[PDB]
């Protein structure tokens, strides 16, 4: 599935987005249409999707020794994000 | 009825610049009596440190912006001087004023109960 | 209001740096059905993580080093409490009271 | 609908059909009452709420008389005040002179209303004497002094209607009417002790709390109840260092002014079996050790066994706070290990609800909305034990409307009627596609409730797949204005642990024979593997099986001794409040993790609560909104429901046995509470015994 | 021993001795409350190092005394009236119901009242 | 009102300094706040009207 099989450094992916609002629509559209393939290739990778009101979108990726890579995704489109996620690797 | 020694009238200033002249004037008055403060209060330190610690407390309030805060801090500024000159405070109070004294690590505060 | 009024109150610095106040409205007690103690807003301070209460060895008293343990303030408007907390520069946090939801109650409902 | 009326010149706008007293209470006029409670059916027998209506000679029981349009209601005529003093002069005719020895002393409505609305003198010097009644024994929790009852029937109305315990009633006639159970039997309800709060007089008082304090001594602190996952709002009263009693407080969304008998009478476990000093295992016994010596030993012990990448195991207990979870989760990953999980009894390594989507492991319908649900389906849940107060909410709906409740699982003795369907997955399979599944779709807001005990079965994934398959293919279950899928939790730190993803989804990791195990309040590890060559650390506040297995024990603080964050089953984020100090040298739970890190070369970035509270924003940005639920957006929820559906799943046909096999022994504090020991002996593990053998 | 001296019991086991200073009271060995501090542990303290324990206050334990009273028995009435046997210098007047086949003690005084018809079973 | 009734500090005689010194407040028996157990019912009514009948605005009488 594209390049959805992340390295062994990646151990957790967290997606933050608002239940409404424009900026959260792209990340919602991606996660609604791209998650089932991503999980199907990453069974052991936990991917948390957590939503709070009034917040801009953002994505956190956790590396070894507890480091978490925050990645803001405000203004990114449904296809630009695919490049942002792989740019972690 | 007449006021006591070194007394001043209590007037609420309305100009910023006017206050600083009063503030600067008052500072030497503290400095002028510094040797007498040691002599009258029998302080164990030379008058140099007495002049030293007076200056620090003025700076602590230097950056106030609003005017009504400026007056009250000046009204109480005079009162502390007036009590000090007239030997109203006791030797115990003045010693403890100048006898005052890096934080512990997280483990150290945790070890002894912290706050 | 906007002024740093705490610089004239002579209060110890620790109320600004080291203590947390709470603005709350007292809740109705389960035991009694009166609804008067829940109409004024109050300010109370959080307890200390150690030294709030400890047993006196000799007579078994309740010793304490918290000088705000028996200090509760009263208000009549919520804004006055928040304004007063702002004036003193207190690190407060507001506890919004719960509001009971209305439900009409009818004598005849026991059969209908 | 609304009818505009004036009470003593104050205009009142209320819903039509309301009673006068609610109209008056909205206008601010205070009408004294004994027999009227705003959560009970209306009886009009105490005759204290009497008012005068303009077009009548007859005084009106404002608690019963429904409101009119254009009606003029008087409450302060001299005629009325004469009536209020007459009624007061009657209640106190037979009332005993017990106020000094009566546990209701400073908080008794018969005192404050008599003081306010009655006369200041009594006119009863009769030589025959007052009426005397024998005290009835109805269990080890309720201490009865029936001399003091004013015959107001709040106990009867609550137990019959709200509690569903029909053994309490009025036996006799007239001057010999005697509230009780006629024959001697204990009251059997998990909500029976709420009668102690309703009884306005000292007739029904707490037995554990008997004679111990007066209400003016106690300091009231508003916090939450963590003996079960509802997070009912309670009020903790502390007299100095001790916590004396626990009472409910008003919250119409969660508990509705009730708390289960486990919640209120487990307060005495906080004074027993406490961990107060750090203990280090030497030989076959423990010795006292300082925080310098105990922290060093854990640091020294960790380097002796040298656990590898994922050989460090962290286990989180039921009561654990959310701040300690993130403090521990960060700490273990700072050592580079993800073998972090709970002490539950789940089977499949990725828990059937998972942690990816919040909508799959919370109560999406919200508790406040269970009132308006049309059909409810119970899947392997026994709310009478798992969430006691929530069960009473469902009964109140089922009594006032045509709600029909469907149950699939092991059959249990329930307060309201059930429609039993079966006791296995295949039983649920036909039911969804059969007559009952048709009922849900036709309904506007049907409810499907999955219990917490579904996971602990061999068919954990089959049921989640099956039910989601029904949910993933409907329009009524999930709407923009409704989210009909619900999961019922029972351990107070599930949603907190899952919201921060404190759960491993790698089956090989979950099978790793870990060497260094760090027990964070986990006290149910009997099935959990602990090898003889493992160095185990237990950080908790009570001495139980979790501390017995440990090699170094670090004392922690209970929920009444710290400020912490808890997320209840429906996703609401609630923060406790500190009521007392931890005993001995016991430290805060998340402070230990920070201090332990500095010894283990994993110094965590946090230094205080606010710094750590900023971290909760990082893991999940909704964990900073207290008492506010962030519902899952409808579109994203439907994504999570799909990934639960998996073809190629075999239903093993395992009975959905409830996980709570003892209502009173569920957490650490409950197992150490002396009062809960009496209840098991008197009532039983399932509150089923009707006779108290233990009576002396 | 220190087994009876440190745990509260409804009734003692051995006969109390007035000279034994470790007893909770001169007429009772074990304490009479669950939260009452034992007298043995109370005096094992530094402040008693150079004292004379025989002269510290040792009032007679009131629990043992009150059970040495006989049971009042009421004749042809199931309700007893008690007022402390002093009227205006006693406790408030409280009416005791004696329907149950036992001796119901008064809330204030601690005197135990019963029925005469029930005496034989009670005295068993 | 914000100033606590027991103040902030207290004095004692320090042997080392040969003088009476101020120290932060620390009560051997913390003050007990029994004021929490106040009345939960309103105790006094709305009062009575005692304004002179020469200081009330007259009610404009109704018309025929
Ligand atoms: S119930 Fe109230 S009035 Fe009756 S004895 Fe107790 S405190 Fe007094
Ligand atoms: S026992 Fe209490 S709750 Fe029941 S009727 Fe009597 S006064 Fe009311
Ligand atoms: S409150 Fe209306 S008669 Fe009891
Ligand atoms: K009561
Ligand atoms: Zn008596």
């Amino acid at each position: 599935s594209s390049k959805f099989v992340f390295p062994k450094v990646v151990k957790e992916l967290r997606f933050f987005l608002s239940q409404t609002g424009e900026a959260s629509v792209p990340l919602r559209s991606f996660l609604t249409k791209t998650y089932p393939a991503i999980k199907k290739a990453n069974p052991t990778l936990p991917i948390l999707i957590r939503e709070a009101y009034g917040i801009p979108p953002s994505v956190t990726a956790r590396l070894e020794k507890g480091h978490e890579v925050k990645t803001n995704l405000e203004g990114f489109s449904a296809d630009q994000i695919a490049k942002t996620l792989q740019s972690i690797a | 009825t007449n006021p006591t020694a070194f007394a001043q009238t209590t007037r609420y200033v309305k100009d910023s610049t006017e206050m600083r002249t009063l503030v600067l004037n008052l500072y030497r008055r503290y400095l002028r009596h510094s040797r007498g403060f040691v002599n009258n209060y029998n302080l164990d330190i030379p008058a140099s440190q007495v002049r030293t610690k007076i200056r620090q407390e003025f700076e602590r309030q230097r950056f106030v912006k609003d005017l009504p805060l400026k007056n009250v801090l000046y009204m109480k500024a005079q009162m502390e001087f007036q009590e000090l000159v007239n030997f109203w405070k006791q030797q115990c109070h003045v010693m403890q004023y100048f006898e005052s004294i890096k934080g512990d690590s997280f483990v150290q505060k945790f070890l002894k109960g912290a706050q | 209001t906007d002024l740093a009024k705490e610089l004239v109150s002579g209060a110890p610095k620790e109320l600004i740096t080291e203590r947390v106040a709470r603005i709350y409205q007292e809740a109705k007690a389960a035991t009694q059905s009166g609804q008067h103690n829940t109409e004024t807003w109050k300010i109370d301070w959080d307890i200390l993580n150690k030294g709030n209460r400890w047993e006196n060895d000799l007579m078994g008293y309740q010793s304490s080093s918290d000088y705000m343990q028996g200090t509760i303030l009263k208000f009549d408007t919520r804004e006055g409490a928040i304004r007063f907390a702002k004036g003193q520069g207190w690190d407060y946090y507001i506890q919004e009271p719960k509001v009971r939801r209305f439900v009409k109650k009818d004598y005849s409902a026991n059969f209908y | 609908k609304e009818v505009e009326l004036t009470v003593d010149g104050v205009k009142v706008s209320i819903e039509a059909g309301s009673s006068i007293i609610q109209a008056a209470e909205k206008a601010g006029v205070t009408i004294p009452r004994y027999c009227y409670h705003e959560k009970l059916a209306v009886a009009g027998n105490c005759r204290m709420c009497l008012v005068e209506i303009e077009r009548s000679p007859k005084l009106a029981a404002s608690c019963a008389m429904p409101v009119q349009n254009g009606m003029s209601v008087l409450t302060n005529t001299p005629k009325i005040k004469k009536a209020r003093e007459g009624v007061t002069e009657m209640l106190l005719e037979n009332h005993p002179l017990d106020c000094p020895v009566c546990d209701q002393g400073g908080e008794c409505d018969l005192q404050e209303q008599s003081l306010r609305y009655g006369s200041d003198r009594g006119r009863f010097h009769e030589i025959v004497g007052k009426r005397a009644v024998e005290n009835k024994a109805i269990g080890p929790l309720i201490k009865t002094s029936m001399n003091r009852c004013i015959h107001c029937t709040r106990c009867v109305r609550f137990l019959n209607d709200v509690a569903g315990a029909p053994e309490f009633g009025t036996a006799g006639r007239g001057n010999d009417m005697q509230i009780g159970t006629y024959v001697e039997r204990n009251v059997n309800s998990e909500l029976s002790a709420n009668v102690i709060d309703l009884c306005p007089v000292g007739a029904l008082t707490s037995k554990p709390y008997a004679f111990r304090a007066r209400p003016w001594e106690l300091k009231r602190t508003e916090t939450i109840d963590v003996h079960d996952a509802l997070g009912s709002n309670v009020r903790v009263d502390t007299r100095g260092i001790e916590v004396m009693r626990v009472l409910p407080r008003l919250n119409d969304e969660i508990n509705e002014e009730w708390i289960s008998d486990k919640t209120r009478f487990a307060c005495d476990g906080l004074k027993t079996q406490r961990l107060t000093k750090p203990l280090i295992r030497q030989g076959n016994t423990f010795v006292d050790a300082t925080w310098e010596e105990a922290l060093a030993t854990i640091a020294e012990g960790f380097q002796k066994v040298q656990p590898k990448e994922n050989e460090i195991k962290a286990i989180v207990g039921s009561l654990t706070d959310l701040e300690s979870i993130v403090a521990l989760k960060d700490l273990v990953n700072k050592l580079g290990s993800e073998n972090v999980s709970t002490d539950g009894d789940a089977t499949t390594v990725p828990p059937a609800h998972g942690a990816d989507f919040r909508s799959n492991y919370i109560f999406n319908s919200t508790i406040d909305n269970i009132e308006e649900a049309d059909q409810i389906l119970l899947v392997g849940t026994n709310p009478r034990h798992e969430a006691a107060v929530l069960n009473a909410r469902i009964r109140k709906v089922w009594l006032r409307s045509d709600l029909e409740v469907h149950h699939v699982g092991e059959e249990f003795d329930s307060t309201f009627e059930l429609n039993h369907l079966g006791s296995d997955v295949n039983a649920l399979a036909k039911a969804l596609t059969g007559e009952v599944g048709k009922k849900l779709s036709e309904a506007s807001k049907p409810l499907i409730i999955i219990g917490s005990g579904v996971t602990e079965t061999q068919d954990a994934e089959a049921v989640y797949a099956t039910v989601a398959k029904f949910v993933t293919s409907n329009a009524n279950i999930v709407t923009p204005e409704w989210n009909g899928f619900n999961l019922l939790h029972r351990e107070a730190s599930r949603v907190g642990a899952l919201d921060v993803g404190f759960t491993t989804q790698s089956p090989e990791v979950a099978n790793t024979k870990a060497k260094f195990i760090y027990l964070l309040g986990a006290d149910e590890i009997v099935n959990k593997d602990i090898p003889k060559d493992a160095f185990v650390v237990y950080q908790g506040h009570h001495g139980d099986l979790g501390a017995s297995f440990a090699d170094v024990i670090l004392p922690g603080s209970a929920y009444t001794e710290k400020t912490a964050t808890y997320v209840n089953t429906e996703g609401r984020v609630q923060s406790t409040r500190a009521a007392t100090n931890p005993p001995g040298v016991a430290r805060e739970d998340w402070m230990i993790i920070r201090a332990l890190s500095e010894y283990l070369g994993a110094t965590l970035p946090y230094d205080n609560l606010y710094e750590m509270r900023s971290r909760l924003a990082d893991v999940a940005p909704h964990l900073l909104r207290h008492e506010v639920v962030e519902p899952v957006s409808e579109g994203i929820a439907k994504v999570g429901f799909q990934s639960l559906v998996k073809p190629g799943i075999q239903s093993k046909g395992v009975l959905l046995k409830n996980p709570i096999e003892n209502f009173y022994f569920t957490d650490v504090i409950s197992k150490s509470s002396p009062t809960m020991a009496k209840c098991v002996g008197s009532f039983g593990s399932k509150i089923e015994k009707i006779k108290d053998e233990k009576a002396n | 021993s220190t087994k009876e001296l440190t745990t509260a019991r409804i009734k003692d086991i051995s006969k109390p001795d007035e000279n034994n200073l470790q007893q909770q009271a001169p007429n009772r060995i074990s304490p009479w409350s669950k939260s009452q501090k034992p007298r043995a542990e109370a005096q094992d303290n530094v402040r008693f190092a150079v004292k004379d324990l025989a002269k510290q206050p040792r009032p007679y334990a009131a629990i043992d005394l009150i059970y040495k009273q006989p049971i009042r028995y009421i004749e042809h009435d199931n309700v007893a009236v008690c007022d402390g046997n002093g009227g205006a210098q006693g406790h408030p007047k409280v009416y005791i119901n004696l329907d149950q086949n036992k001796a119901i003690p008064c809330g204030y005084c601690g005197l135990r009242f019963a029925q005469a018809a029930f005496k034989e079973d009670i005295e068993s | 009102k914000d100033f606590p009734t027991t103040g902030y500090t207290e004095v004692r005689y320090d042997a080392e300094k040969r003088r009476v010194v101020y120290e932060p407040l620390e009560l051997t028996q913390a003050w007990r706040n029994f004021t929490v157990g106040s009345s939960v019912w309103e105790q006094v009514g709305d009062g009575k009207d005692f304004t002179p009948e020469s200081f009330k605005l007259p009610t404009p009488a109704p018309d025929p």
